[PDB]
């Protein structure tokens, strides 16, 4: 060992007799402040370890041969011009057979009439090798489901068709504007990025069928269409990727740089912090955590409020940190309980500075047993929650509007197909909440308190969601993952490049 | 009470043995294989001593006997990655190179004693070799288990008599 | 009354890290106390057993 | 990381109000600021402190005697002990050999050793390998007492093959010029000399020399065996020692006295001779002892008060609390250093210490070397030491410092009349050890003022305090030196590729990334 190895076990230990034997009275009140600083420097190189961000890598791309029949489907309104024209030139060019089936959103987002049209349009013929969906390509909400987009009801109709048929074929699902490769590139569409959150946890429960997702730039070309064709029939091993103008881009998780440097821009907590969700799970933490950092007053919000299973006891704690505690029984889906919520319960002395959206409804399954009705209900709370909250907010300088977004959408995990992309689209929604000069961040939160995936100790994330709001941190991942049976157990059952940049997860598989 | 013919033996021992012969050689010569701690195992060789046998974590001794090739191992061999090499106890590497060529010696292809029953029963220690590279965590766990030093011969060559 | 006599201690056991901070002088009583072979001969050093342990 | 340097960086400016941020700190930062000062000190030292050590290495199941081998062998020892076994281990491994009797006149010579080595191998055919066994011989050389056999014969051997123009690879082979441990014997100096001499000769002519490799006092088949192994080998080590352990590779080693407690204390008493006190290292030997309360300090040279500078450095040395007597006086002389140990040396200020600095360079390219050239340097360098240390033999002595070179430790081109010297002066101090004499030899790097191709000059307040920590430590060999290991392993490498620097973490590094 070395001397100065020496001294810091000295003080760990909170040893003094070593301590002044290691170098050459005054220590007794030095030696607890000092041990208490390194503790939180082993604490700050555990945090560094949680962050990683979603980012988009440029590659190279030479004259694919497309093989066999591609089934092009399409909504109603978009064939007959535009991208639908395009792409079916450009298998027609690579070699292969376009079928474009053009559907409308009634038959589009049901399983039962789309398995049928698809049926009639493959016909007697061949089976299809191929299966390219423009479906997303769909802005509308769903007929009396208004937070269900029609791109997720038809995409995930579609893929739950095509097994009901079992025609083998690999499902590439076709969106424009649904990603961001570099940052001034443009703002996302919520409703197109809820189908790369879908299209994730759909690649991981049929990886056989599903081939992945590739984005496109807003205007239809003929170069375009041709590269498109390129990355379906090449032999490119990427599930995510965007084409712009610029060239091919894949995207890859990959560690987050250290900060090693003062975060001089302080979480400064005041007014009035409303946090959604605040009597369950993970609002309480959070609450916990405001009150803590000294706020002035907390709006907990819930369906449940002061008759929640633990609303009495949690205000008893947080009275004593020092802040005034005003809990509200009111749903966040309901635009008129929201309106009416920013008036009598928020106070004229402490204004709405910050906004923490946390809730959701408890519905999780497999994407078989996924219906439109099952959708809206969690959708309702989640992207409807959050809309209309930044809607009537708008008409004051917010600090901060934290959305509570989830790994489920970063990476994709089976079984959350009526979960991710709720959470993908919080995190189109702050992007261009931003773009819009207001503040939002959208954090791809693990589990708090799965294989490979370690439960974060709430004291810890929250630690690192106040760094990320002291920078302006756009779209954190924080997350404790064991690379090691992660990366394995992922690649098991879909293998993929997205956790190529990352050398842990690199190093695994080899 | 049968007699239990001995067939087949390996070593490597201090002084340059490989073999039995090698060992026939030493001992025939009067050789005395003491030498110099090794240099390339991270050891503070110039610091650990001391004169004192009461100097905490020193040592008196310089010199002992020694396998200065104790890391050489034909990973590729076993089928065994250069990273799990790297995590796997030389204990365990030096028993499978060393139960290999015993087998030869005694005129058995090591590979038709898979599906026999022939037995496994090694003396050894754990001498705490993982005081590890990256995505090789899980092989440093079997890699350093001590019932692995005796199993790993039986899994490699596939016997089926106890280990 | 197992003193003298022909009894094996057969031992199923593995080293954990119970010692890695011992008392002084007590470095050889560590040596002895956290060796696996131990946890076996032990039982018949104590009871003066004379089978293999 | 950069938060622990932040917190360094207010501890060692003595920023109370930083600190704190990141009462009773106030009486506790000082002494941590002090504590972390000393410890910089310290670091400081320690980089320019290395030494030379053999590394225990894996005996290898060497490859077979590949072509017709010249072993050189001298006419005194004769068909015997190490001759009669080598031979035999080179026809025994698939080679066939040729013994070549050498007189100690012949050997000596370069045009009759070419002349003898050319009837020899005449009517056969051209060697790929010459295996020498001249080293051997202890004897000093007929008219030139200070020059070796040893190294006469290999100087003579090596530019013979350069005449010749032979591309066959030269290995020498000696026995105790290295000593591996300390149950090894101390190591003989006409030996070590051809060590010296073998590193700038493998520098110099990279083809020509295969390497060196030590033997143990006695002969044996199974050593034999060994030596033809790792001749006929794959190679890479060019500097060997076989003993009954094995086969060591010479290395050199970090040498950090920071752990190493400080036994003894430097306190200059009574009178410290000091050879070639007058200039180069030698005055700021001189300075460093009067610096330290030194008594009496005897300066001398072959010059004295005539040397340049002399007339002012006894008054800077007075100034500073020491009393000084330059004298006029050859080293080599045994006569002159006896009167001027009895005559120069005052009674109420005994003799306490030796520091031999004295030396007189003659550089040149192996091809111009001869006996000639290398006696004058000898003389001096090797002479003066063995004189010095015979007549202060009843004297009791605290310290007898022999100041050797990095040429010794690991060689460069030139300095092949020069690091043969320095390593015989190694080996004295090793047999001087045995006798239970302090002798201390240091393998100085170059000073400032008197090659940076890596290697820097050192500062002679950093060298005189290294010095001073060496000999508070009992250290036996240190090395002195300033390294830029990023650019020197490079360097020699280039010259000639050695496994020399490979137990040095900072010259492995730069090694890989190439």
């Amino acid at each position: 060992t070395s001397a100065e190895a020496r001294f810091w076990d000295a003080v760990e230990d909170e040893d003094l007799e070593a301590l002044v034997a290691a170098i050459g009275a005054s220590w007794a009140g030095v030696l607890p402040a000092l041990a208490g600083w390194r503790r939180r420097q082993r604490e700050q190189s555990a945090l560094d370890d949680l962050r990683y961000k979603v980012t988009w890598k440029p590659t190279a791309v030479d004259g694919a041969s497309a093989t066999g029949t591609w089934l092009v489907v399409v909504p109603e309104s978009l064939a007959g011009g535009g991208w639908p024209v395009v792409v079916a030139r450009a298998v027609d060019q690579a070699g292969g057979r376009p079928v474009v089936l053009s559907v409308d959103a009634a038959d589009g987002a049901d399983r039962s009439r789309l398995g049928l049209r698809i049926h009639e349009a493959l016909g007697e013929g061949p089976v299809p090798d191929a299966v390219v969906s423009l479906l997303a390509l769909d802005p509308s909400a769903l007929p009396g489901l208004p937070d269900v987009p029609q791109a997720l009801a038809s995409t995930a109709a579609l893929v739950q068709a095509l097994l009901d048929l079992g025609l083998e074929a690999r499902l590439w699902c076709v969106t424009s504007g649904a990603v961001s490769v570099s940052g001034a590139d443009g703002p996302s569409a919520p409703e197109q990025a809820a189908v790369w959150g879908f299209g994730r946890v759909a690649g991981l429960e049929h990886p056989h069928l599903w081939a992945g997702l590739v984005d496109l730039p807003p205007e239809a070309d003929e170069r375009t269409a041709a590269r498109l064709v390129g990355v379906l029939a090449g032999a490119g091993g990427e599930d995510q990727v965007a084409l712009r103008s610029s060239g091919v881009f894949v995207r890859r998780l990959v560690r987050a740089p250290a900060s090693e440097v003062p975060a001089v821009r302080s979480w400064k907590p005041g007014g009035t912090v409303l946090v959604t969700g605040g009597t369950g799970g993970l609002g309480r933490q959070v609450a916990r955590w405001l009150a803590r950092g000294g706020a002035d007053h907390l709006l907990l919000v819930s369906r449940r409020g002061v008759d929640a299973p633990g609303a009495d006891e949690l205000v008893d704690e947080l009275t004593d940190l020092g802040a005034r505690v005003t809990v509200a029984a009111c749903d966040v889906a309901d635009r008129d309980a929201v309106q009416r919520l920013l008036s009598e319960q928020v106070p004229s002395d402490a204004p709405l500075t910050a906004v923490i959206h946390t809730a959701a409804v408890l519905d999780d399954g497999v994407i078989d047993s996924l219906s439109p009705e099952r959708m809206e209900q969690v959708l309702r709370v989640k992207v409807g929650g959050a809309v209309h909250l930044y809607e009537l907010t708008r008409e004051s300088d917010l600090s901060a509007f934290v959305l509570f977004s989830s790994f489920g959408s970063t990476f994709g995990l089976p079984g959350l197909g009526n979960y991710a992309p709720g959470n993908a689209a919080l995190e189109a929604l702050a992007e261009q909440w931003r773009a819009e000069g207001r503040p939002a961040t959208a954090v791809g939160w693990g589990t708090w308190a799965t294989h490979g995936i370690h439960e974060l100790e709430p004291a810890l994330a929250t630690a690192a969601l106040e760094q990320a709001l002291e920078r302006d941190e756009s779209s954190p991942v924080i997350i404790d993952i064991d690379w090691e049976r992660f990366a394995v157990a992922f690649h098991a059952k879909r293998p993929t490049r997205g956790f190529e940049l990352v050398p842990e997860a690199q190093a695994a598989l080899e | 009470r049968e007699p239990i013919a001995i067939i087949g033996m390996a070593c490597r021992l201090p002084g340059g043995v490989d073999s039995p012969e090698g060992l026939w050689e030493l001992v025939d010569s009067g050789t005395d294989a003491i030498a110099g701690f090794p240099l390339d195992r991270g050891w503070d060789v110039e610091g650990m001593y001391d004169p004192d046998a009461e100097a905490p974590g020193k040592t008196y001794v310089k010199e002992a006997g020694f396998l200065y090739d104790a890391g050489e191992f034909d990973a590729g061999f076993f089928g065994i990655s250069p990273r799990e090499a790297v995590s796997m106890d030389p204990q365990q590497r030096l028993m499978l190179e060393a139960s290999w060529e015993a087998f030869e010696r005694a005129g058995l292809d090591p590979a038709r004693q898979r599906g026999t029953a022939t037995g496994v029963f090694v003396g050894a220690t754990a001498t705490g070799y993982v005081s590890v590279p990256e995505g090789a965590e899980g092989f440093a766990i079997t890699g350093n288990m001590t019932a692995v030093t005796s199993g790993r011969i039986s899994y490699t060559l596939g016997l089926q008599g106890p280990a | 009354r197992q003193r003298g006599t022909a009894t094996g201690v057969f031992v199923g056991a593995t080293a954990t890290g119970y010692v890695s901070e011992v008392p002084e002088g007590a470095e050889g009583f560590a040596i002895t106390g956290n060796m696996t072979a131990v946890t076996s001969g032990r039982i018949s050093y104590t009871l003066g057993l004379q089978g293999p342990a």
